[PDB]
């Protein structure tokens, strides 16, 4: 067999990769997507929940906005997004244009690390890339509900 | 229609646009007698090489000259024009006046993209114009180093001749390029091969004053001993046209000045023809028999007489030839000092 | 012709302007300002305005097409080394189209304070060559006296351009020590090709760069065959990179438009056509006397003795400015535009062009040897070298030949002394004799640096006569091949799979073998992998997968590093096309 070789992080480098532009200041808007699945075909889908212009506001079951309110989280949330963003995968500075092209450089540092392992690649990549839907389409849709990914894609 | 062209020349779309709109006429003839496609695959303007092609521009309409705009446009080098006229249909394999095909061409001014695109498109590689010369020799010419990789890599038959039998190392000696000798020796040859005359190519290079190809030709191992169908020798042509340096490095490397033609002739004899001074000081230098014989039994002050050189004479007077010694005819070097 | 403005297209709230431009105009940030008759004036936006040789009016304009977009449009480019004899590509990354590189270049621009001659490319290209010179000599350092073989995987290896322009212009980076100082041509290269300005990376090899204004240098050697000393005035170096620009020269006499050197002097730069190089034409600028005497000048050499009194020997004479090479056009092949410098030698043109520039210069052996040695030294190996001696006398002669070995610098500075051999000859009845003899790595005595070549010198002092005979010659060392095997067309979107294949040819086990892959849109910074042992008999073969992105024509490359060697780089070519709709 063809032996693939191991990783090996070396920071020599770096430094020549670090821009000296100035980015400036910018606003931002912030929108948070989730899977989930409509209930008139088994298909999974990606769709929003809320949106944090100034504050959050949240997306009801009925498709419609309520009202702004302060931002208010759980201890777990926080505790995992540390464990989980101390060994978290960074990628600044990409040159991309297209949705597919940051999906696959995603993956492919993701197999870098050891994050996944690699005959899950395909399956990902089958999953980040389905259609993403708006706040219009919701009553065309009849409601939806979560759906979690299994290898064999049902 | 003489500003027809001059909107080719100027790529001016909208008015060739009406011009081609209200007349049907897509192709007429200046005085000369070319086309507007020909002037068209000059400048490269291609928009309106686009609209000409969109209606009746026949890629191959030649004149009496039969000179196609895929000859101009391989020509200037236009890479993109070559694309897109053999796109739209091309006859690769055609003649001019001489004969000349695209491949021609584009081998003379050292476009070598070209002749990767046509000779992956099918044009013959070996190929004859009206004297029979190949494009590898006519690219041996222009010192273009990198065709002569391509042709070699490509398809390349090496030892071609034409009517005067010429391999790429007899050109290649004679216009002064040893960095495309290096490649055909190395990828192969015959230094041994002989041209119509007899000639090595050592006899070109010691004629045309090259001293880097003599190198490398002598390095390769091309005998210092060879005989011209005349009878000459390497030494005996370098003294007859007075290159003193070349004279210095094949007396160096191994030689004898005295070698006999088929007229008994020393290269003091054959350079007391001219009278160079310095090769004969540098010959005489080096064991060489000053009393000598020609075919008519005429010393080379005998030679030296019809020259009228004054100083010559002392240098060969150093050596002591008598003038006691006179010809077959009784003439004597006081007899030819007379008559001349 | 002047600044212009037309409303093409119109609608109930929207109106279509076309901004028209001079062909001469001043380049740089611009603002755009309204002022209708009644409000303040109204800023709309910015933009940048450069030059363009697609427009046939402007004075830096190029008719062929395929030259631009070599010229102009690339940005992965190859770069010349080696002795003459055997020339390695280097590949090389400019990256003129990065995002920071247009407000950098513009920002070192700016210290000129002469605001309306900036029209003109003449005046910004000897401006940024002499800014960029001065910039060199500035922020270069010298090389660490003691050895770190732990740190030369670290001390030698460059990614590119840009990042030597940030730690020239800024001082946060990693520095470039004098073992590679010929970065700076590639480097003009860059900041010509962002401004608009075509160009390309010349290599000469075995140029006189020293002193100029003489047509003769001198080298000292010693008794045993090495070189007494160090340093000269004036030394033939073994290659030197030049940059070439392509514009038209207005102030000058009708007839000199085209390429021309960019050279700066110890600051002014200048500039200076080619065809002036040829002809030979001194008087036309300051600067044409040295480059010529730069490419075809000859040398003599000395012998230094006990005594301290020097001796003129005879050897063979060598060649100056050879075998010009650069990158050819729309592919990844050499080509030499060394027809373009100099005459065929020998030829009446070139000997008419010599004597009258020495006229106008004015008013300011019973044996010999030759030497036979191959063109490429193998890593950890050997070869064979041949000696030839001619004697031309009845009578019989001793001699005493000498061998010396030594490697070098690539600016003529000699770094170690490696071998010498002396031994004892007796010549007679005028026959020529060969010594073949061999060259073993073994038999060394020192490990040669990172960046060296070696000087083989024979030195044939005659017993009776102390006029003696003497040759050099120049040899370049080679390392393994590495195999990259990868299909020639890919799908965008798509897996790939690369193949990398290396035989240690060396006599010593690998360890640590790291290698590297990387290249521009295709992975996004740097990758790196790990091995085990490799042994002298056996190989290493790998395989790797990633995804390209972008259309077009891209390249990678390939770096391996291991405790016998670093940085061996490789790059192969492919194209992607669009997917099939």
């Amino acid at each position: 067999q063809m032996e693939e070789p191991a990783a090996h992080d070396t920071e020599a480098t770096a430094t020549d990769y670090h821009t000296t532009s100035h980015p400036g200041t910018h606003k931002v808007y912030v929108e948070l997507q989730e899977l989930v699945m409509d209930e008139k075909n088994q298909e999974l889908r990606w769709m929003e929940a809320a949106r944090w212009v100034q504050l959050e506001e949240n997306l009801g079951e009925n498709g419609a906005w309520g009202r702004p309110h302060l931002s208010h989280l759980t201890f777990w949330s926080l505790l995992e997004l540390r464990r989980v963003f101390t060994k978290g995968t960074v990628l600044l500075d990409l040159q991309e244009t297209s949705l597919a092209g940051v999906a696959n450089q995603l993956l492919d540092r993701f197999i870098f690390e050891d994050q996944i392992r690699p005959q899950d690649r395909e399956e990902l990549l089958r999953a980040l890339l389905l259609k993403h839907s708006h706040a219009g389409e919701l009553e065309a849709l009849g409601g939806v509900k979560p759906a979690v990914l299994t290898r064999s894609g049902d | 229609l003489p500003a027809l062209h001059i909107a080719a020349r100027n790529d001016d779309t909208r008015t060739a646009a009406v011009l081609l709109q209200n007349d049907p006429n897509p192709d007429v003839l200046s005085k000369t007698g070319f086309t507007p496609l020909h002037i068209a695959a000059h400048y490269e303007n291609l928009n309106v090489a686009q609209l000409l092609l969109n209606r009746g521009a026949s890629v191959n309409f030649t004149p009496q000259n039969g000179i196609t705009p895929l000859h101009i446009a391989s020509r200037r080098g236009n890479v993109i024009m070559v694309r897109l006229l053999l796109d739209r249909g091309a006859q690769i394999e055609t003649k001019t006046k001489d004969e000349l095909t695209p491949l021609h061409c584009a081998a003379r001014n050292g476009h070598v993209r070209i002749s990767e695109i046509l000779l992956d498109h099918g044009a013959p590689i070996q190929a004859k114009t009206k004297n029979g010369l190949s494009p590898i020799h006519m690219a041996a010419q222009g010192d273009h180093l990198d065709c002569v990789r391509l042709l070699l890599q490509y398809d390349a038959e090496i030892d071609d001749i034409t009517l005067d039998h010429l391999t790429p190392l007899h050109v290649a000696a004679h216009c002064g390029h040893h960095r495309v000798a290096k490649v055909l020796l190395d990828k192969g040859a015959k230094p041994n091969s002989r041209a119509l005359n007899g000639f090595t190519p050592l006899h070109i290079a010691c004629k045309k004053n090259h001293v880097r190809v003599m190198e490398l030709l002598l390095k390769t191992g091309a005998s210092i001993d060879a005989v011209t169908e005349s009878g000459l020798t390497p030494l005996h042509v370098a003294s007859f046209m007075g290159h003193l340096p070349i004279v210095k490095n094949l007396l160096q490397r191994g030689a004898s000045p005295n070698v006999s033609n088929v007229k008994v002739e020393t290269p003091l004899h054959m350079a007391a023809r001219a009278g160079h001074t310095e090769v004969a000081k540098y010959l005489l230098q080096n064991k060489a028999k000053v009393n000598a014989k020609a075919k008519d039994d005429q010393t080379p002050l005998h030679c030296a007489a019809r020259i009228g050189h004054t100083n010559m004479v002392k240098l060969l007077l150093e050596n002591n030839a008598n003038p006691n010694l006179a010809t077959t005819a009784g003439h004597t070097p006081l007899h030819i000092a007379a008559r001349e | 012709k002047w600044w212009s403005a037309v409303v093409e297209e119109r609608d109930a709230q929207s109106w279509t302007i076309s901004v028209t431009t001079p062909a001469d105009a001043v380049i740089g940030h611009y603002s755009l300002l309204l002022q209708v008759s009644g409000r303040k004036q109204l800023l709309l936006g910015q933009f940048t305005l450069l030059f363009n040789p697609w427009n046939r009016e402007d004075a830096v304009f190029l008719k062929n097409e395929a030259q631009r977009m070599e010229y102009l449009l690339n940005q992965n480019g190859l770069i010349y080394l080696g002795t003459a004899d055997c020339i390695q590509a280097e590949s090389w990354d400019f990256g003129q189209f990065e995002g920071d590189v247009i407000d950098l270049s513009l920002r070192l621009l700016s210290k000129d304070k002469q605001v309306e001659k900036w029209s003109q490319p003449v005046h910004v290209a000897r401006v940024l060559g002499a800014l960029l010179h001065f910039l060199k000599e500035q922020r270069v350092l010298p090389t660490p006296q003691t050895q770190a073989t732990q740190e030369g995987a670290l001390l030698n290896k460059r990614r590119g351009s840009v990042p030597i322009l940030r730690q020239w212009l800024t001082g946060r980076g990693r520095p470039v020590y004098d073992g590679q100082a010929w970065v700076l041509a590639a480097v003009a290269c860059t900041v010509l090709r962002c401004l608009g300005i075509p160009a390309r990376v010349v290599t000469t090899f075995a140029s006189a760069q020293g002193t100029g204004g003489r047509l003769l240098i001198d080298e000292y050697y010693n008794e045993e065959g090495l070189q007494n000393g160090e340093g000269q005035r004036g030394r033939i170096w073994i290659f030197q990179t030049s940059t070439e620009c392509w514009m038209t020269r207005p102030a000058l006499p009708q007839g000199y438009d085209g390429w021309q050197i960019l050279h700066p002097s110890a600051g002014s730069c200048d500039l200076v056509p080619v065809r002036a190089v040829k002809e030979g034409t001194l008087g036309l600028t300051p600067a044409v006397s040295d480059l010529f005497a730069a490419i075809n000048a000859s040398c003599v050499v000395w012998k230094c003795c006990e005594d301290g009194t020097l001796e003129l020997t005879d050897s063979n004479t060598k060649y100056v400015g050879n075998n010009i090479s650069t990158k050819g056009v729309g592919s990844d092949r050499c080509e030499d535009i060394t027809q373009n410098y100099k005459y065929p030698e020998g030829s009446l043109q070139e000997k008419e062009v010599l004597e009258r520039v020495e006229k106008e210069k004015m008013e300011r052996s019973p044996l010999y040897l030759l030497l036979k040695a191959p063109s490429s030294l193998p890593l950890r190996g050997d070869a064979q070298i041949s000696v030839t001696l001619v004697n031309h006398s009845e009578q019989e002669k001793a001699v005493q030949l000498a061998i010396g070995v030594q490697a070098v610098h690539y600016n003529g500075v000699l770094a170690a002394k490696l071998w010498r051999k002396k031994l004892h000859l007796t010549l007679s009845a005028n026959l020529e004799k060969i010594i073949t003899i061999g060259l073993f790595f073994s038999n060394f005595e020192r490990n040669p640096p990172e960046n060296t070549f070696l000087r083989l010198t024979a030195m044939a002092t005659h017993s009776e006569s102390n006029l003696s005979c003497f040759a050099q010659e120049d040899i370049a060392i080679c390392r393994p091949h590495l195999a990259i095997k990868m299909p020639e067309k890919a799908e965008q979107y798509q897996p790939l799979t690369a193949s990398v294949s290396l035989q240690n040819s060396l006599d010593a086990p690998m360890e640590d073998c790291v290698i590297s892959i990387l290249g521009r849109g295709l992975i996004h910074r740097e990758r790196s992998y790990r091995f085990r042992s490799v042994w002298p008999e056996n190989t290493m073969c790998a395989k790797f997968q990633f995804t390209p992105t972008h259309v077009g024509l891209q390249r990678l490359t390939v770096e391996v590093d291991c405790n016998m060697f670093q940085n061996l780089t490789n790059y192969k070519s492919v194209t992607v096309v669009a997917p099939e709709l």
